[PDB]
């Protein structure tokens, strides 16, 4: 049960100097790159083209990188017809794809935001603004829905290109996304005692101090923190009186271990 | 969804002050300025997007552009050079690309004033000869001594323009082709049935519409100042 | 530049066909317009195409848009006198009013009129006015004869031109000549190639 | 302008003398125009591989830096953020916890 997302964000500094990166996601792992300085994607895993032709993929590139140019050129132009009631610095980015479900489901969006706060979507055939989205951006939609052939494309991006698209991935790539890598854990103090859990894929993971068989309901989880390998790292402290941390245990769950959890006593 | 431009037709010298203004009743948010010139497309000067906006466009240098209001997109020339000699076009168009384009604008800019000339106008009167060959019968016009070459002719039957059965040269021809600034004449034919010419009650009349001096500019010499002006010539039909 | 039109010029006979292309390199193209411009005048539209294979239609003027080879073409069937004129290829590359236009310069058509029954004459036209004064008037003379500016500096004579009268589809072509300082109207058009069979009245 | 969030951690538990590799995680924080530094001793370190920027779903930022590197009862590491957010740049220690 996968989303797929394209994130893009472009930075404008002033009215001739900008940027625009991508990344996209399936799930937690990075499928795809594509910096300002190149002018193709980049592909980050072998299975990244999914089950596109070499033709399909170079035409489908081609409209992206049309886009891109057309974005850059539009943004700063709708940025001269609004003026002087808004100005550069203006950072934009967008999040697309979809949600894949079993059967033949799938829903696909198209999201937009300005300035750090999502204003705009893409939604059944048109542009339109979301609640609390500032009323002067309504030019700028009327300006964005009067051309019918970006509105037909889109429709088709997300309505048909993208789930065929990721059906395709999920196949190919079935092996990194079902892969289990190992938690190592280890131990410190700080009184705040701190048990380290490191290395494990996928990110479901379950992490309890125990005096025995009782779970310590004061501990707490820290935020989930990625690795470089595309596995993850997550931190459980217990706060403590010193002279009572004799029987106290980390104990750590996840479904790369095959049942026999770990345990690290103190 | 009309659009308009003024003046359609404009003399100036070196150093002077243009202004093209194009005027727009269609509640168009969007305006644009173009020149053409022989062997180029039409090449974007300066736009905007609504009153107080002026972009600039790809060709820029030498213009100022002006949107006070809605209506008027005004493109300012401050000091006129030969080089912007040229058509001018106006254009207008909402959130659509559809650009809904002016008639244009005839600049030219001389290097000096000294020579301008409005044209001395005289009407010929059909050929007996041609009248009983043909049962036709053709009126000429001659427009000459005039400098520079910017004339509108037209054919003028009991006050309402004609173009059926006109033609009219379509340059000037040169008076003194060895001379620098060479005064120019113009001919036009104008051609009616006999009967129609015969018909006493029928007046005929060739006017030159010249382009030359404004109220405003400065005049030195001796001789009457060579405005803008129509000068024309008139006859009646006779059997 | 990104647009490309061509022929530069051409001339044809009243009644042919002739096909005009445009070429361009502009990215992206969202729409491909014809326009006519008779000298001295205005931008007329004559068709616009938006499809990736598209062709349409406007009376006598048929066109084809091809986005993939990035080309048009424009059929003009049965040219007309009117037909001469400047024709213009431009590329709009949006769909909204956030494009730009990319103009060709165009392509200057020259149609040549069917003369059908020359008559050809040189007549003497008097000033209304001032009637010692006059023009002569070589005219109805078909389309294969040429007028040639005249031997003498202080005589003028304009080029050949073609008037319609609408309503009893009669066209002729025309030319004048007049001088000031002994010019008469047989020794006029010496040193044109004129018909042997030329009316000089009286 | 929000502030960014740092924090400092090795990826394989840390034993003084071995090889490893040591993360720092730069979040929720914007615009994204952002300098990230690893320090060795308050020394810049040379080699340090960054992720490619990219989001979450409340449209914050977050960057995650890495660099091999050899922990010792000595030697302290850092990462150094300057940011548009903060008058001056903010500087987390490993704390060899973690
Ligand atoms: C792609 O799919 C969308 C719907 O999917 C939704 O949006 C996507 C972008 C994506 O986010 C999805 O995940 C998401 O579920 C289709 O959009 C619908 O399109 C139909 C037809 O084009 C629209 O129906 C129209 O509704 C109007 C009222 O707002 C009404 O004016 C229209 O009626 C008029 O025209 C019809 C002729 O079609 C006629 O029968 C009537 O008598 C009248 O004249 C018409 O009913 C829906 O509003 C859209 N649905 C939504 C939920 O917005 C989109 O068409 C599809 N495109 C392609 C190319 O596949
Ligand atoms: C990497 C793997 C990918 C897998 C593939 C499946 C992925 C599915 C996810 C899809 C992601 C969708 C991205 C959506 C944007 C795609 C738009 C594609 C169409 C396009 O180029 N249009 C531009 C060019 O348009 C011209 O050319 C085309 C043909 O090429 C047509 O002829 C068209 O008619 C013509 O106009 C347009 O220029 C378009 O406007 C580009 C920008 C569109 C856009 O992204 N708009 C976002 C809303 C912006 C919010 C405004 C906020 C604002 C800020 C500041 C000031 C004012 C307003
Ligand atoms: C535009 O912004 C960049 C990056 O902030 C800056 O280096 C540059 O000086 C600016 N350019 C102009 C022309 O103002
Ligand atoms: C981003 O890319 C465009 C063209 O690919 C280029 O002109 C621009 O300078 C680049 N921006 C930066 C900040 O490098
Ligand atoms: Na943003
Ligand atoms: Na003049
Ligand atoms: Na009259
Ligand atoms: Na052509």
């Amino acid at each position: 049960n996968y989303t797929f997302r394209c994130l893009q964000m472009s930075s404008f500094a002033n009215r001739s100097w900008s940027r625009t990166d991508s990344v996209v996601w399936l799930g937690d792992l990075q499928t795809h790159r594509w910096s300002n300085d190149s002018a193709t994607i980049s592909f980050t895993k072998p299975w990244s083209q999914g089950k596109l032709s070499n033709q399909q993929w170079e035409k489908l590139q081609h409209m992206f990188q049309v886009y891109r140019v057309s974005f850059t050129r539009d943004i700063q132009e709708l940025v001269k017809m609004m003026s002087p009631k808004e100005d550069y610095p203006i950072e934009i980015q967008l999040s697309a794809g979809c949600e894949m479900y079993p059967g033949n489901a799938s829903e696909s969006f198209l999201h937009v935001a300005f300035q750090g706060k999502y204003v705009v979507r893409f939604w059944g055939t048109s542009w339109q603004t979301v609640p609390g989205a500032p009323s002067w951006l309504d030019l700028p939609i009327k300006v964005l829905n009067a051309d019918q052939g970006t509105s037909a494309t889109v429709q088709m991006l997300l309505n048909d290109t993208c789930p065929l698209f990721v059906r395709g991935l999920l196949e190919a790539g079935k092996s990194d996304l079902e892969k289990q890598e190992k938690p190592v854990a280890w131990l410190s103090s700080v009184r705040q005692l701190v048990c380290h859990v490191s290395g494990f894929y996928p990110k479901p993971v379950w992490v309890m101090w125990m005096r025995g068989d009782q779970e310590q309901q004061g501990t707490h989880r820290g935020d989930f923190l990625p690795n470089a390998d595309e596995t993850w790292y997550l931190q459980a402290t217990l706060d403590v009186e010193a002279g009572e941390e004799a029987g106290l245990a980390c104990r750590v769950k996840h479904s790369s271990l095959g049942g026999q959890d770990i345990i690290l006593y103190w | 969804a009309a659009v308009t431009q003024s003046p359609r037709n404009k003399v100036a010298v070196t150093g002077g002050k243009v202004t093209l203004s194009c005027n727009q009743t269609n509640n168009h948010n969007n305006m644009y300025w173009y020149r053409q010139d022989t062997g180029h497309g039409l090449r974007l000067i300066h736009y905007s997007y609504g009153a107080g906006s002026t972009e600039k466009g790809d060709i820029p240098d030498g213009y100022k552009a002006s949107r006070p209001s809605q209506e008027n997109f005004s493109l300012i020339l401050e000091l006129a050079t030969p080089s912007q000699t040229s058509v001018y076009f106006c254009a207008s168009g909402d959130e659509g690309y559809t650009q809904y384009f002016g008639p244009g604008t005839r600049l030219l800019v001389l290097e000096d004033l000294r020579n301008v000339t409005p044209p001395k106008v005289s009407l010929f009167e059909p050929s007996k000869a041609e009248i009983s060959h043909t049962q036709k019968a053709t009126l000429v016009c001659l427009a000459t001594g005039f400098y520079p070459d910017h004339v509108e002719l037209s054919w003028w039957v009991n006050g309402k323009e004609v173009h059926s059965g006109v033609c009219t040269d379509p340059q000037p021809l040169k008076e003194q082709p060895a001379l620098n600034d060479s005064r120019y004449s113009l001919s036009s034919r104008l051609r009616v049935s006999a009967t129609f010419w015969q018909n006493p009650r029928n007046h005929f009349r060739c006017q030159v519409q010249f382009y030359g001096l404004s109220e405003n500019d400065e005049w030195t010499q001796d001789r009457a100042k060579p405005v803008t002006q129509i000068v024309s010539a008139e006859a009646w039909g006779r059997a | 530049t990104q647009v490309e039109q061509s022929p530069q010029s051409l001339v044809v006979r009243q009644g042919e066909n002739c096909v005009l292309q445009c070429n361009y390199s502009v990215t992206p193209d969202n729409h491909l317009r014809w326009f006519k411009q008779d000298t001295g005048k205005g931008l007329v539209s004559l068709t616009v195409l938006v499809d990736q294979k598209d062709k349409t239609s406007n009376g006598r003027y048929s066109a084809t848009l091809d986005k993939d080879a990035k080309h048009s073409t424009l059929h003009i069937t049965a040219t007309l006198l009117d037909d001469t004129a400047t024709y213009i290829c431009v590329v709009g590359d949006r769909g909204s009013a956030l494009g730009r236009l990319h103009f060709g310069a165009g392509t200057q058509l020259i149609v040549i009129p069917d003369i059908q029954n020359p008559d050809p004459a040189v007549y003497q036209l008097r000033d209304s006015k001032s009637s010692d004064k006059s023009v002569c008037l070589f005219t109805d003379f078909d389309s294969q004869t040429n007028v040639s500016q005249s031997k003498d500096s202080d005589v003028y004579i304009t080029d050949k031109c073609v008037l319609d009268m609408r309503s009893m589809d009669f066209k002729s072509n025309s030319a004048v000549a007049w001088s000031n300082k002994d010019f008469a109207c047989a020794n006029a058009f010496n040193n044109s190639i004129i018909p042997e069979d030329t009316f000089f009245p009286s | 302008q929000k502030t960014p969030q740092i924090q400092v951690y090795s990826r394989h538990p840390p034993e003084n003398g071995k090889p490893n590799i040591l993360n720092c995680y730069v979040t929720q924080f914007h615009p994204p125009h952002i300098e990230i530094q690893m320090l060795k001793n308050g020394k810049k370190i040379p080699k340090v591989e960054m992720s490619d920027m990219s989001f979450s779903k409340d449209w914050s930022f977050y960057i995650l830096a890495h660099t091999e590197f050899t922990p010792t009862e000595t030697d302290t590491y850092a990462c150094r953020v300057k940011h548009a957010s903060m008058a001056e740049p903010k500087t987390v220690y490993w704390d060899r916890d973690m």
